[PDB]
């Protein structure tokens, strides 16, 4: 929800540079917190 | 018998790896000629 | 490397992985086999330049307790590999009927060597009687030597 | 403290010696370099132990990068 | 540095031995049983 | 104006690059300039100055002489 949410601060505020640099840590920590998540409900599906 | 002893993995990845490093050596030197024959400058007109 | 992303696991490739971990595993002992066969050879070479029976016997001994030791744990990790449904299975148990044939060919050669060294075998018999061990010998060996690449 | 009272330096390496150390640093570093790689792409989860690993990476950049050092000053980019 | 003549040499020695050892492997890869298997 | 740069290493070298800036002080030219009156005759722009000699250090070594827009290969 962060990372859609960041998109409406780029549109006001923040430049093409600065939007990446908070981008990459958002994404990283999204995917991790994705993969973990995605690996119990895929045990639990296959239960 | 020192290269039979090897597995036959380890024998297609080493190969795999020799030719490749040797074949990115070769393409980068072969393009130094005009750099040692003449000075290191810009060529043609365009790339100025 | 050590990191691995992974979601959903494929047991036949974490098997497959395992199967060879324990095959190269497998290859050593045997080979290590091999080297004991060597050290005994050795062992015969030097009684019979001692004609000392003391030394051959402790080599024997060493030979029976080590290998035996070594037979075990191949059985051990073959029925794993049974139990992994491996093919292979058969084989490594086939490597071993054939070990005990150069095992036994091996103490020929030791008490050929023992009666040599008595007086009780000539010389001149005892070459051809040796050859033809050997040559055995080597023949189990490359019937090892062919399965063990088929592993 | 002046100059003809004092003494002259000069670098201990002599400057015949710079080829010379240059190919052996880093024909070393590279034999290290490919067994490290060999290595980890054969080894598999079960197959792998750290203590190697960190032995063969730790030697391997020694040699190469004193290697590199010579190759510079044999350039003549003096540091 | 290198004259001409040195790189030019150098730029033939290293590409025929290339070519030879891909030669090379395809020797192995064929020979290889469990490439079949 | 000149620039001296004067760099010492450890390693047994000292590097010196200067930068020099000319310029002809003479009596201003008037007139075209003829390529080919100036080759043809010697007594032609005879204030022209057309080469200067520098006594560099004995020891000099690797002794190069460029420009802004690369080398020149004039020097003797
Ligand atoms: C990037 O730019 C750099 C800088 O420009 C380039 O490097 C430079 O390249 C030039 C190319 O010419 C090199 O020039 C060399 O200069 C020396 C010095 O020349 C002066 O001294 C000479 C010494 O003569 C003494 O003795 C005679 C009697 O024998 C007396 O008369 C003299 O007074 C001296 O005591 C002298 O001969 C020269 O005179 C010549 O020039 C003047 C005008 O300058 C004329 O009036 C004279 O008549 C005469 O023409 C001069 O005063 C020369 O010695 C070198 O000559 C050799 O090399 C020439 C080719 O470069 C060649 O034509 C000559 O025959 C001679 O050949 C040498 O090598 C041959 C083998 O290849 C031998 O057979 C031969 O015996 C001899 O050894 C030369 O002209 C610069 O040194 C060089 N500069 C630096 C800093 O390195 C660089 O290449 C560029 N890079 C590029 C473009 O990629």
């Amino acid at each position: 929800a962060a990372m859609l949410g960041l998109m409406y601060v780029y549109w006001t505020q923040l430049n093409m540079f600065q939007t990446l640099k908070y981008l990459a840590i958002l994404g990283s920590v999204t995917f991790l917190a994705g993969n973990r998540m995605l690996a119990q409900q895929a045990v639990k599906r296959t239960a | 018998f020192g290269f039979l002893r090897l597995s036959y993995e380890k024998q297609d990845t080493l190969l795999k790896l020799l030719i490749l490093s040797m074949a990115a050596v070769l393409s980068f030197s072969t393009r130094l000629f005009a750099v040692l024959r003449f000075e290191s400058v810009i060529h043609e007109f365009d790339p100025y | 490397v050590r990191l691995d992303f992974s979601i959903t696991k494929d047991p036949a490739a974490e098997a497959r992985m395992k199967v060879a971990c324990i095959t190269e595993q497998v290859l050593t002992l045997v080979n290590k086999r091999i080297g004991l066969y060597r050290h005994f050879d050795e062992t015969v070479n030097r009684y019979k330049q001692s004609r000392d029976i003391s030394t051959l016997n402790s080599g024997k001994k060493s030979l029976e307790t080590e290998h035996k030791a070594l037979t075990s744990e191949i059985a051990l990790l073959q029925s794993r590999l049974k139990t992994e449904g491996s093919d292979l299975c058969d084989r490594v148990s086939e490597m071993q009927k054939l070990d005990a044939q150069v095992k036994e060919l091996v103490l020929k050669s030791a008490v050929e060597a023992e009666r040599l060294v008595a007086g009780k075998l000539k010389k001149d018999t005892y070459i051809e009687n040796e050859k033809l061990i050997s040559g055995k010998r080597q023949e189990l060996v490359t019937k090892i030597d062919h399965i063990l690449d088929a592993l | 403290m002046e100059l003809e009272a004092m003494s002259r330096y000069t670098s201990p390496v002599n400057p015949a010696v710079f080829p010379h150390l240059t190919v052996v640093l880093l024909a070393i570093g590279m034999f290290f370099t490919a067994w490290f790689f060999v290595y980890e792409v054969t080894s598999t989860k079960y197959t792998r132990d750290i203590y190697k690993e960190l032995l063969i990476s730790l030697v391997a950049s020694l040699f190469m990068g004193f290697g590199v050092l010579f190759l510079l000053l044999w350039v003549g980019i003096y540091v | 540095m290198i004259t001409d003549v040195q790189l030019a040499i150098f730029a033939n020695m290293l590409g025929v031995s290339l070519f030879l050892l891909v030669v090379l492997y395809h020797y192995v890869a064929v020979n290889n049983p469990k490439k079949q298997e | 104006s000149m620039t001296r740069v004067i760099e010492v290493s450890h390693w047994g070298n000292i590097a010196v690059e200067e930068n020099v800036d000319l310029k002809h002080t003479g009596a201003v030219l008037k007139g075209p300039f003829s390529r080919y009156d100036y080759q043809r005759q010697p007594d032609s722009g005879i204030s022209s100055i057309r080469s200067f000699k520098t006594i560099l250090p004995a020891a000099a070594q690797d002794v190069y002489y460029r420009d802004e827009i690369g080398n020149v290969s004039t020097s003797h």
